[PDB]
């Protein structure tokens, strides 16, 4: 997208791609889950016997 | 043309028509127009 050849309608479609990609790193980070766990969605820590 | 921030290469492109060739009343046979100015508030005071 950064060169200078592309039109406004190329870059507009080119970040439409990358918002889609952006709302997909969004859902997988939001939805992945182990045992009721949201491992992603949390900045703590576990603690394993 | 690289990977990397600010990597670039330029292309200077040119307005060419009569206009910046000159040309416009060529006039070979005597026979042309010129569209000569705008007026503005100093030529006004000078012509008083």
């Amino acid at each position: 997208a950064t060169t200078g050849t592309n039109s406004d309608s190329d870059l507009d479609s080119i970040q439409d791609e990358i918002k889609s990609r952006l709302d997909e790193i969004d859902r997988v980070s939001g939805q992945t889950q182990f045992n009721g766990v949201n491992v992603l969605a949390k900045d703590g820590s576990m603690k394993i016997q | 043309v690289g990977a990397n921030d600010g990597e670039t290469i330029t292309i200077d492109l040119k307005k060419i028509d009569s206009d910046t060739l000159g040309l416009n009343g060529f006039n070979v046979n005597g026979k042309g127009t010129i569209t000569n100015k705008a007026a503005t508030v100093s030529d006004l005071t000078s012509a008083g």
